[PDB]
């Protein structure tokens, strides 16, 4: 089981739009749970990413691979992001552990 | 009784599988068999068919969870696989936020109906998500014909 | 084969969000059971089993009420009386789906099932109340059927 | 017919309790079945056809968990054992309703059926486990039946 | 056929409210789903009025009239408003195309 | 027929945590819905505590207890605290009227 989350480094500015992208590889498992986390650039604390808004989450279950798209970027949006794999849901779990994706260094800056 | 009749239950040692049982409040006489995880038919005749099935969950994932249950009739012959009797719930509309309370969720789904049935023909009862099947507690999962 | 009274009919699937009966495989209508008027005849006096299965089906949650029902009513052969035999009531939707969020269906089933003495010239209906939730799209999820026990 | 048959239905007069009734148009109690202490006595061994439908409604959705449970149970003859013969559980509340919006009732109905070789004297009991949530208000919607085939 | 959106004018001052009224005619279909979006002045995109708060939706679905009530109003309160009907959360839609009312323009001003 | 709320008093600083408790005491009945409600300091309305995120609810219903605890408090979470209980959803309500509990004076505070 490997989850490969890419791109590794995002360079963008403000206004544009970004997309990190996690595909689960090597099991025999599907997609069950799926979450996205951010540690803002100078925070040392992680917040979960609720879908909704500027937040678009995409998910194609037939390859097993699932999308965080930020549209409207702004600085503040600056940090590193993480996708999480669980299993918890279900009644006969596929997998007993959680699985987290490489992770995405997010970097935003200004026109000038 | 002289009436064909069966009545199975799932297995609650087998794990994740809808695999069923024979034998206490449990019925398999008069010629019905239990061949492949399906019910034979011994002789032409209508038949009440029916089957019952327990879902289980600790929450809502992210994925969109569609539960079926289906009856279906496999022609002794004609290698023909038909659907008699199915029936499709969807327990979870939103996917459940993280560090919340456990709040399980359970969908029981029955099917029944009458049918005309030839000698040797074989029955499933057939599920499409065992990783939410709960069969934990007996009278909540069966599978049963008995002629009329 | 047998001789005892039964039926079993499943939707039309050409029907336009109506639930209209018919008698196509895996169906019967034998020993005196007739359809007539969208309704099931019983042929003689006796004890029935009386069955029915509809689905519903929606895309979403809509801003008015969806209360699914769906019953099951006999009507005398001389009083011409509509009496509910079987009944039930299903509620999927408890929040309108929000704008901009992404179509995501519900299913709701309903079944039932019970044993009546009926008379000769009875006529049983089998109605829901939301055709514009109706799903008849694959064989086996809509149906009604009795027998005589 | 002289098979044993019931089909009794919730008596619409009980306070927040599920008690059976056989007196009512379109029910039946004959040929030996028997209801005593709640319950229906098998009159004679065979096969039974055991059914029964119940109805759940509430105002809204609490913030404590709610399980509906719907079980038919077998008491031998014999012995003061009660044993689960059907049973289901269901879950319709999964968020609690903020207070002050729309009253938007909801609806939960629980149908149990299945073939039983059932003993002499046997008792037969369906039970629930919320009563603070049953629904019997309208007729079709509440009953216990069964017939040996 | 046609959804009647009145008035098509509104103007008011801060702290005030207004309502807004929808009605459904000439059509065999009730109302199904309902929305209310708004342009605001200067601003080219539309956005969705979520229900709820200072934004009170009331529904009468016998006469198929709807309205949006918003109280204690600001300045940026100030924009186009349209309602709007679909049925696409229904297996057999009563109509395959969403219905718009007529608009209304909104201004807020001060004092 | 009593609930009974503790502590009576809480004094925290900024970015700290809080626990208040309610049990429901010589009562037929079981625990049905619960609310929190608040009156800030200085203001003379009571306003409903959504639950989630910041507001984490737990409810024992074996022992007829529910507390709630808040995150990261600031000092504009000072005010009078105060749940409700009700069976208004019911069908066959096992009382007509609700009860509240006694109340918690909150006092958040800033660091020295
Ligand atoms: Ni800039
Ligand atoms: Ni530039
Ligand atoms: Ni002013
Ligand atoms: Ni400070």
């Amino acid at each position: 089981a490997r989850v490969d989350q890419t791109p590794q480094t995002i360079t963008k500015e403000t206004g544009e739009s970004l997309t990190i992208n996690c595909v689960l590889r090597d099991s025999n498992c599907g997609l069950s749970s799926t979450y996205w986390y951010r540690k803002k650039s100078g925070s040392t604390n992680e917040e979960s990413i609720s879908k909704g808004g500027r937040y678009v989450e995409t998910i194609n279950e037939g390859s097993k691979s699932f999308s965080l798209r930020i549209n409207d970027l702004t600085v503040e949006d600056s940090g590193t992001y993480r996708c999480k794999l669980s299993w918890w849901t279900q009644n006969w779990r596929c997998s007993n552990s959680d699985v987290y994706g490489g992770g995405t260094v997010v970097t935003v800056n200004h026109h000038h | 009784s002289d009436k064909p009749v069966a009545h199975v239950v799932a297995n609650p040692q087998a794990e994740g599988q809808l695999q069923w049982l024979n034998r206490a409040n449990a019925l398999l006489a008069n010629g019905v068999e239990l061949r492949d995880n399906q019910l034979v038919v011994p002789s032409e005749g209508l038949y009440l068919i029916y089957s019952q099935v327990l879902f289980k969950g600790q929450g809502c994932p992210s994925t969109h969870v569609l539960l079926t249950h289906t009856i279906s009739r496999i022609a002794v012959s004609y290698q023909t696989k038909v659907n008699l009797l199915s029936a499709i719930k969807s327990p979870c509309q939103r996917e459940t936020p993280e560090g919340a309370e456990a709040k399980p969720w359970y969908e029981p789904i029955y099917l029944g109906g009458v049918f005309q049935l030839e000698k040797g023909d074989r029955l499933s009862a057939e599920i499409n998500r065992p990783d939410y099947l709960d069969f934990a507690e007996s009278g909540q999962v069966y599978f049963g014909i008995i002629a009329l």
